[PDB]
């Protein structure tokens, strides 16, 4: 509901005021301590074109006059007394599109800025571009760029950015154009972000989905505790980057507690929690954990983290502590490393290696037989010669190597085939003066080189 | 050992298989001033040159020639950085790896003795019998490697008035504490005025400013009390090519476009590229152009100029 | 698992988006092996279009460029994983492999752009330390003097300075057995290679393995314009250069662009069948010509992972395949088609329910 209307009153003894500057109308409105708004219109022949709204604060009591570029308000002091009748001081609130007015005698710039505001309200920004060329105040360029955001024109907006020498925002716009050429809404969002207006990025492509970019924006505003709770319910594909970014944020804050717990929460404790402990020279505490009320939280999770067990096993293995490595590998059930260690030791503990290799062959056979028997129901009527094979066990490789070092090459060939080492299989098969095993292993390799050379190997 | 103006280097455990002691310098034209010894480096400063030798083989590795002469030398405990006073009563920090001398700004030659901190390798102190001042050397800022005395805030050149407390005899520096060998023989401890409150993470202006002036920026981020301090820390973190801290500070400062720009360059370690990107962000396009030009990615000034 | 299911059931839009998110997560969380795998298969996915849409040649080029870029990123990240692990994690390594890995990383980080979370500082520190340890003193000095123009973490420069000053005392004599050999120019590589890991002498890119990064005896030659890849395969199936190779090294040539060898029909007739390798870049359904390589020293066993089309040493690739993830880069497993038996995922979820219902 309005209360009063006001035209732009020209200044006393100032007859050089522009024509369009005479036609701007300001209205004081309040919604149904009430909100206050001041709304601006251009009283054109075609009707009333709305320019902009302007909310007023609690101390801003009302509007008394308009004199461009200022609403003249008989307000009270922010810390003053509204009950006081004597605290009625005038405030010249700037027009929203009259920012950066360094000179109060700036006449041509003010007139061309008013013309630009009129043309922006009309909208067809092609000559609104020329409305500001006379102006060298960069605030006019910023307002033009905001208009370019609201409209959706970017070739003007690139010049709008690059004439203010905002090389950060121009770089962002160029990268958005280069990487996302099909989508223009993302480039508009990048431009809006470079213009220090941030609520628009979600509103741009809210439900048509761009959850990753708004997650990055939510992080970039320092609102981690908003981004993580947004992504937990709404964007499940990027919980780990939010946790990792918060962990890096805490590490740069020199708070190893939260940094370590969030590097745990990001499922990157295989490489990053040991990084922090090793680069803080806190390796004694890590050894203590691997082999205090707040330490309960750490010790609840740390000793049984399978990735941590595996990393500590590798660490002690390369620290020339073979037996502690074996202990931690068995605690982490990494079959391949255990078999490698056992086949590497002097003496090579061959029987336990064979037992673990055959246990994994047993599990692989179980999976292959389960899938084959599951598939054979429809293969009862459908005759299929699907010569599927169980997943070969890589850990068997070392075992064959042991027989490869013991002259039991006939035994080694079986484990090489069980490992999938077709090249090592034919390497073994050479010395038997055998060719059929060579040929069928080459076929089973299913790689062109393995028959491509064994062809003329057989021809000689 | 220094006798007759020459230094003999000899093994301690006299064994027949041990080699003969050697004598330095090789040319007697230059009078020796000071020496220092590390586990692997033998450093001696004449009035002309500072020379370093590898103890395992005794070959010259670094030889920085002081054109303005040498009056005194003070080598860092690792025998790589030498704070040396020439004949002109000015102090120069010398990195012997790059053989680069930097003028110690703010150096008053009243304090003629220099002691490196035994914990932090980027802090030393200049003292006389009366008082001491603190110097921090940054290995890489946007202005290259620098060395500046710690100054009082709201004081660009001078430091605070110092009515000298009597009797104190500074002897050694460690973590901002000066071990002073008293005449009585006991070792008093004097905390540095530039290292007070630097171990509290509560909001306090003094803590932030002291850790700010010592290039302990990441620590100083815990003691921020006002956004003015925050933006100062952001500018300084960009200044010394610390991208990660720049992102960390700017996350509070609500400048998301800058944060998303910095996150693309937080990984590059070449110094020229970081200098160019940081100068462009700060707005120094001209310097950024030549920084990119002498870099390994020259085609970035082109995209900048477009 | 969702990505694998999308890979099985076409629908390239959602597979594209999910693979972007996964590769980005691997890069930002520094899971460089995961990022290398995601990018090398993302390049292959960039040739996948819906059957309802037939792209223009413009879109085919706009996706071929991204396929090649993602192959390059995958190579860089896979190479950089071990170097970053050595720099940060307290784990030893293989000396020669890490040395050649850092050498290749230098050859690929010189003028081309740098992928995210790849640091030149780690590469230079690693190469310097290993070259010092492996008595590669000249290269150690070169990397050390280059290191001053690269910043480092706040707790590294002490040992860096000590090693820079210490290596100056050591004599400058590099061993020739640890130096890369460019077989095209038939000359060793003593200097640091330029961008693209090309030869210092004849600008030839190094045909390297991707486990230990050793320059395999392979030279790259492109067919002449009157021959095509189909015609090349036809003439390979159906059927001096000593004078020619000398003219290649003649002075005055433009030294800002690589000049590959040119293949004619008669030289392909004279070529032995085992001495030619054909690389078909698996970018998807996009048309990309097949590259051709010549092998002259048969004493070294080379192979090519069909899922990845990268060169490896055959025994080294076989040994690395035993880690339970196929090829170390693309995780390709032979003996089965591209579309696996995805019922394995259903049994895995069955086993997960079983482990939940154990107690
Ligand atoms: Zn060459
Ligand atoms: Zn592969």
């Amino acid at each position: 509901i309005p209360n009063s209307v006001y035209w732009n009153t020209p200044e006393p003894n100032t007859t050089t005021v522009g024509e369009f500057e005479y036609i701007l109308l300001a209205c004081e409105t309040y919604q149904i301590q009430r909100p206050h708004n001041i709304v601006t219109f251009f009283a054109t022949h075609d009707g009333l074109v709305l320019q902009n709204f302007a909310p007023l604060r609690r101390y801003q009591i009302c509007l008394v006059g308009l004199t461009i570029p200022d609403f003249l308000l008989a307000s009270v002091k922010i810390n003053g007394d509204p009950n006081n009748a004597e605290d009625y001081v005038i405030e010249q609130k700037r027009l929203r599109d009259f920012e950066g007015l360094k000179s109060d005698k700036d006449v041509a710039v003010r007139e061309a800025l008013m013309k630009f505001s009129y043309y922006a309200t009309i909208g067809n920004m092609d000559e609104a571009y020329r409305c500001v060329k006379s102006i060298k105040n960069p605030a006019a360029w910023q307002g033009l760029a905001r208009l370019c955001v609201t409209s959706g024109r970017l070739d003007v907006a690139a010049v709008c950015l690059a004439t203010m020498e905002d090389c950060v925002a121009a770089r962002a716009l160029r990268e958005a154009k280069e990487d996302y050429p099909d989508d223009q809404d993302v480039q508009l969002a990048t431009l809006a972000l470079g213009l220090s207006m941030t609520e628009e990025a979600v509103e741009l492509l809210r439900k048509s989905k761009r959850y990753d970019l708004l997650t990055d924006v939510y992080m970039a505003c320092g609102k981690f505790e908003h981004a993580q709770r947004h992504s937990e319910r709404f964007d499940r594909a990027r919980i780990r980057p939010v946790a990792y970014k918060y962990a890096q944020f805490m590490e740069s804050l020199q708070n190893m507690d939260a940094a370590i717990m969030w590097y745990y929460n990001a499922k990157c404790a295989s490489t990053d929690v040991p990084r922090i402990f090793f680069q803080t020279n806190r390796m004694h505490e890590l050894r203590q954990l691997m082999m205090g009320e707040q330490q309960s939280t750490f010790a609840t999770i740390f000793p049984q983290n399978r990735e941590l067990l595996l990393w500590w096993a590798q660490h002690s293995e390369r620290r020339h502590n073979v037996q502690e490595a074996l202990r931690f590998y068995n605690a982490g059930e990494d079959v391949y490393n255990i078999v490698r260690i056992l086949c590497s030791l002097t003496p090579p503990k061959l029987d336990s290696a064979l037992q673990l290799v055959n246990k994994e062959m047993d599990k692989a056979k179980m999976r292959f037989q389960q899938q084959q028997a599951f598939a054979a129901t429809a293969s009862a009527r459908f005759g299929d010669d699907d010569h599927g094979e169980p997943d070969p066990v890589g850990s068997a490789y070392f075992v064959a190597q042991l027989y490869e070092r013991q002259g039991d090459d006939q035994l080694a060939l079986q484990y090489y085939q069980a490992a999938g080492a077709y090249r090592s299989g034919v390497r073994v098969a050479w010395k038997m003066e055998q060719y059929g095993v060579v040929a069928n292993l080459a076929m089973k390799s299913s790689d062109e080189r393995l028959m491509l050379e064994t062809a003329m190997a057989l021809e000689k | 050992v220094v006798y007759d103006g020459r230094v003999q280097l000899s093994p301690i455990r006299d064994t027949p298989e041990a080699a003969a002691p050697v004598y330095f310098p090789e040319s007697g034209d230059t009078r020796l001033v000071s020496i220092a010894l590390s586990e692997v480096f033998f450093l001696y400063a004449t009035t002309s040159r500072v020379s370093v030798y590898a103890l395992h083989n005794l070959q010259q590795v670094a030889t920085f020639t002081c054109n303005t002469g040498l009056k005194r030398a003070f080598a860092n405990p690792a025998c790589t950085r030498v704070a040396y006073v020439d004949d002109s009563s000015e102090l120069f920090n010398v990195n012997l790896v790059t053989e680069v001398a930097n003028k110690a700004e703010g150096y008053d030659p009243d304090q003629k003795m220099v002691l490196w901190d035994q914990a932090e390798a980027t802090v030393f102190i200049t003292y006389d019998s009366e008082k001491c001042a603190t110097f921090v050397n940054t290995p890489h800022s946007r202005h290259g490697a620098t060395c500046e005395s710690v100054l009082v805030k709201d004081s660009s050149e001078d430091n605070l008035y110092t009515p000298l407390p009597p009797g104190y005899t500074p002897v050694t520096l460690f973590r901002g504490t000066v071990v002073c060998q008293t005449p009585n023989g006991t070792l008093e401890t004097v905390p540095l005025q530039t290292h007070n409150n630097i171990f509290l993470r509560t909001p306090n202006a003094e803590a932030f400013y002291n850790n700010f002036s010592l290039n302990r920026l990441r620590w100083s981020s815990n003691n921020i009390t006002s956004p003015q301090e925050a933006e100062d820390l952001a500018v300084k973190s960009l200044h010394m090519l610390d991208v990660e801290l720049a992102i960390r500070v700017y996350r509070q400062l609500s400048q998301p476009s800058l944060v998303l720009c910095l996150e693309k360059i937080r990984h590059i370690h070449e110094k020229n590229l970081l200098l160019g990107h940081v100068s462009m962000i700060m707005g120094y396009m001209k310097d950024a152009q030549n920084f990119f030009l002498r870099s390994s990615q020259p085609l970035r000034a082109l995209e900048m100029r477009r | 698992e969702a990505l694998e299911a999308f890979r099985a059931a076409k629908w390239p839009k959602e597979a594209m988006r999910l693979m972007e998110t996964l590769a980005t997560n691997s890069v930002t969380c520094r899971k460089f092996r995961d990022a290398a795998f995601y990018y090398i298969h993302l390049a292959e996915e960039y040739g996948r279009f819906e059957e309802t849409e037939k792209p223009t040649d413009v879109e085919k080029a706009a996706r071929i460029r991204r396929s090649k870029e993602c192959v390059r990123r995958a190579d860089i990240y896979y190479a950089f994983s071990g170097v970053y692990a050595h720099t940060t994690q307290p784990l030893p390594y293989n000396e020669l492999s890490l040395f050649r890995t850092a050498k290749y990383l230098f050859g690929m980080c010189a003028e081309s752009a740098i992928p995210i979370n790849v640091g030149k500082g780690a590469i230079l520190y690693t190469l310097s330390r290993i070259a010092n340890r492996l008595e590669m003193v000249r290269t150690a000095r070169a990397v050390f003097e280059k290191l001053q123009g690269v910043i480092l973490p706040v707790s590294m420069m002490e040992q860096v300075d000590i090693e820079t000053l210490l290596v100056r005392s050591k004599p400058v004599k590099d061993r020739d057995e640890l130096l890369d050999r460019c077989f095209r120019c038939n000359q060793l590589i003593a200097q640091l290679p330029m961008a693209g890991d090309r030869c210092p002498n004849c600008f030839h890119p190094c045909v390297r393995s991707f486990v230990n990064f050793e320059c395999l005896p392979l030279v790259e030659f492109v067919l002449a314009d009157e021959l095509t890849d189909e015609e090349a395969e036809r003439i390979i199936v159906s059927g001096p250069f000593f004078t020619q190779l000398q003219y290649v090294l003649r002075p005055g040539r433009p030294t800002a662009t690589y000049q590959p060898f040119v293949a004619s029909a008669d030289i392909l007739k004279g070529f032995r069948r085992d001495e030619v390798f054909i690389v078909r870049p698996r970018y998807g359904t996009l048309p990309v010509p097949n590259r051709y390589y010549r092998l002259m020293r048969s004493d070294v066993s080379v192979c090519l992972c069909n899922g990845c089309q990268h060169f490896f040493i055959a025994e080294d690739y076989e040994a690395e395949c035993m880690r339970g993830s196929g090829c170390p880069l693309c995780r390709y497993r032979p003996g089965k088609q591209v579309s696996r038996s995805m019922k394995q995922i259903l049994f895995d979820m069955e086993t997960a329910a079983a482990a939940s219902k154990t107690s």
